[PDB]
């Protein structure tokens, strides 16, 4: 469980913080 | 949607290090980033991912973490240095309504730092009684300037025969001088009537701890 | 260079609708979110929402939702940010900032590019030139072989005004402060300036006040207190 949001799109994501 | 808190205010003498800090609930698992922002002009990207700066941040500035604190720290504080800073983080909220994410983007309220570049000056005040001519437009204002004091920063009180009052009151922000010392500016207003029937009324300012006042009186 | 450039500062009234702009330059517009910050006089930063332009895919702060809506124009890489209705309390300064992806290891976010922020003023106030009061000098004005006199430059609208002593005969010593926006919405002024107290009986003082946006000009002769 990560904090990615719209992975599906290389340049569309935003990362919130480290994964687990 | 959690808060996140920052001194309002952190003071440094030129070389010092300074320190900033800024937490929040969720800071433990969120990316924090620092912002730079010189009054009246628009914010600059300091700090990413914690510790990242972006190409062209002095390495003088270096970002922490440490549990539910981010930490913005200051080596050898120059002076281009003072100004405003603020920290930001996200929160996700994976609605329950089946779909649907919301993101949110917060900000800390902001840190103002000030670089102590010359000697504490007390506030010189000068405070003028209604003029005549206003007067008689049937209007009064007393008019308290204040001036050449270091830092910029004062808190103005005004009391009617040694007693206070809140209404009628309008201050001023301080403002850099020609000489880099900071000035401000507050105004009492009252009615002809509410102005004469009384003793006098005062400016009470107050300039780092030590506080000064004036005084004037109808005719 | 890689820029956002957002549309001039204005002054409306309550009620009225508003639309503001962001135009950006140098990058792929529609690859980057636009967030929109808000920052009214001496706050903080606060966060509007943020809005993806290929898409148009938003996501909107609890307490703008509703109040305020994000848009852009793909054909012109602009971004937008309207209202239908106004409120005293939307006031502030407008910042258009894109956020950048920045890709490693692990990747983050941050905004890194920034507008240079739109200035909007809600107010009821409307054009008016000042009506200026003299601050005559007195035993309670003079210090050490100084006294201070001055004007009082009130209720006007909008910035700025600029006042000058005896045709501009007189500068030392003058120091004229920045002004006040009251709670009704008007500005007012004050320039004193510290004379010898000897010459108060024969030196002529007169302030000389402009207000370019209303055409309004006027000297005001200072005299000696009662």
């Amino acid at each position: 469980a990560c904090q990615a949001f719209y992975a599906s799109s290389p340049r569309k994501s935003i990362h919130i913080g480290a994964c687990a | 949607s959690y808060d996140l808190t920052q001194p309002p205010s952190v003071s440094v003498s030129p070389g010092q290090t300074a320190s900033i800090s800024c937490s929040g609930d969720k800071l433990d698992d969120k990316y924090v980033s620092w912002y730079y922002q010189r009054p009246g002009q628009s914010p600059v990207l300091l700090m990413y991912q914690d510790f990242k700066r972006p190409s062209g941040i002095p390495e003088r500035l270096s970002g922490s973490k440490s549990g539910k604190t981010a930490t913005l720290t200051i080596s050898g504080t120059q002076s281009l240095d003072e100004g405003d800073y603020y920290c930001q983080a996200w929160d996700a909220s994976t609605g329950v309504s089946g779909g649907g994410t919301k993101l949110t983007v917060l900000f800390g309220d902001g840190t103002r730092l000030t670089v102590l570049g010359q000697p504490k000056a007390a506030p010189s005040v000068t405070l003028f009684p209604p003029s005549s001519e206003e007067l008689q437009a049937n209007k009064a204002t007393l008019v308290c300037l204040i001036s050449d004091f270091y830092p910029g920063a004062v808190t103005v009180a005004w009391k009617a025969d040694s007693s206070p009052v809140k209404a009628g009151v309008e201050t001023t922000t301080p403002s850099k001088q020609s000489n880099n010392k900071y000035a401000a500016s507050s105004y009492l207003s009252l009615t002809p009537e509410q102005w004469k029937s009384h003793k006098s009324y005062s400016c009470q300012v107050t300039h780092e701890g030590s506080t000064v006042e004036k005084t004037v009186a109808p005719t | 260079e890689v820029q956002l450039v957002e549309s001039g500062g204005e002054v409306k009234q309550p009620g009225q609708s508003l639309k503001i702009s962001c135009k950006s330059s140098g990058y792929n517009f529609l690859d980057s979110w636009i967030g929109w910050v808000r920052q009214i006089p001496g706050k903080g930063l606060e966060w509007i929402g943020i809005i993806y332009p290929d898409d148009s895919d938003a996501h909107y702060s609890p307490s703008f939702e509703g109040q305020v809506t994000m848009s852009v124009d793909k054909s012109i890489s602009t971004a937008y940010l309207q209202w239908t209705t106004l409120q005293a309390s939307d006031t502030g300064k407008y910042f258009c900032t894109r956020l950048y992806l920045f890709e490693g290891a692990q990747s983050s976010n941050a905004f890194d590019l920034w507008g240079q922020g739109t200035m909007i003023l809600v107010s009821s106030g409307t054009t008016k030139g000042p009506s200026v009061f003299p601050l005559a000098p007195s035993s309670k004005s003079t210090s050490g072989g100084t006294a201070a006199l001055g004007c009082l430059v009130k209720d006007y609208f909008p910035e700025p005004v600029t006042v000058s002593w005896n045709s501009g005969a007189l500068t030392s010593g003058v120091h004229t402060f920045p002004a006040v926006l009251q709670s009704s919405g008007l500005y007012s002024l004050s320039s004193v300036v510290t004379v010898p107290s000897s010459s108060l009986g024969t030196q002529t003082y007169i302030c000389n006040v402009n207000h370019k946006p209303s055409n309004t000009k006027v000297d005001k002769k200072v005299e000696p207190k009662s």
